[PDB]
């Protein structure tokens, strides 16, 4: 949210044309690269443990 | 040596996290960004 609002303020965008579609799509992408990450992650310390 | 390796590999794991923000932050953000404004947005992110 932080970040989303401290967007807004440096693009200039003055009044009312804000919509929230960077902040969800970000947030749809996020799950993606964390859930493959921790496969990823398991599967190295797996690898390590063998 | 092994265990150094995980010790190091527990710190990647919390790093790991952290960084996946970053990484959504620039695809959903960053493509129409000059980059200098990037490398503000990288520092107002960052803090």
């Amino acid at each position: 949210i932080h970040f989303d609002r401290n967007f807004y303020q440096k693009m200039k965008v003055g009044v009312n044309p804000r919509s929230p579609g960077y902040f969800i799509d970000g947030l749809r992408a996020l799950v993606k690269l964390v859930t493959a990450k921790y496969q990823d992650l398991q599967e190295n310390q797996r690898f390590v443990n063998v | 040596r092994w265990l150094n390796t995980t010790k190091q590999f527990s710190k990647t794991s919390q790093e790991l996290i952290g960084n996946c923000i970053i990484s959504s932050i620039y695809e959903t953000y960053f493509g129409h960004l000059n980059e200098r404004e990037r490398a503000d947005m990288l520092v107002i992110l960052k803090r």
